[PDB]
């Protein structure tokens, strides 16, 4: 399947060349080799902002219609940020298939586009009222807590 | 056959691509890196992969490592 063919030359490709600090696998299947419709990745956090030093991991969900289809991507634990729903799901532009999403579009370009998107929120598209709130009114609050969070994410 | 080749990147190196034993553990494969890139080698850096720590007491032979793999060098 298109699908499935596809997902494995994204793995192919990812394990001999990523950025640095990132990981990205597929789960292991019921039998179980791989299971390459659901992936667990790590996204560091960037070097001078408040985020550093953390590691943020993820789900990414393919549905069967991928690469059509985008995948669904989840922190877990859900994340303080402005663009994160409190189920964790992200909110981005290349990941929403009215908006951004086009096949073309690989895995590392949708995890660096979540990497940026960390110490840059969309401010016109609040996914979560406490933290856009606080961003937007409290900036010296917001970065206190995206430190904290930072910690609590160490690798 | 006795190699296998990884790619060893790092933040603040550039790539290095060695072709390695694999009966090398992964404390001997930092050793390398190290002696390669001329930094001074200690025991509290560490190699990542599929976001693990590579145990340095493992064979290379031993890990999920496969040719051409990237490690992460920390």
């Amino acid at each position: 399947s298109l699908c499935k063919t596809r997902l494995q030359e994204e793995r192919k490709q990812w394990r001999r060349d990523h950025p640095f600090g990132f990981y990205a696998k597929p789960c292991k299947s019921s039998d179980g080799g791989l299971d390459l419709m659901n992936w667990k990745v790590g996204i560091p956090g960037k070097p001078k902002t408040s985020w550093e030093g953390g590691l943020y991991k993820l789900t990414m969900a393919f549905p069967e219609e991928y690469p059509t289809r985008p995948p669904k991507c989840r922190f877990t634990p859900p994340l303080f940020h402005p663009n994160v729903y409190p189920s964790g799901t992200v909110c981005l532009s290349i990941l929403n298939e009215e908006e951004g999403w086009k096949p073309a579009i690989t895995i590392k370009q949708i995890l660096l586009g979540i990497q940026d998107l960390l110490d840059d929120p969309n401010i016109a598209s609040p996914a979560q009222t406490e933290a856009y709130t606080m961003f937007k009114k409290d900036k010296v609050e917001y970065e206190k807590r995206v430190r904290a969070q930072a910690r609590e994410n160490a690798p | 056959h006795k190699l296998i080749t990884l790619l060893l990147r790092s933040s603040k190196s550039e790539d290095l691509r060695l072709s390695i034993p694999v009966d090398f553990t992964v404390k001997d494969l930092i050793k390398r890196y190290c002696t390669e890139v001329k930094i001074s080698f200690h025991e509290r850096i560490r190699l990542e992969f599929e976001g693990e720590w590579l145990d340095p007491n493992d064979q290379v032979q031993s890990t999920e490592l496969e040719d051409e793999d990237q490690v992460s060098v920390v």
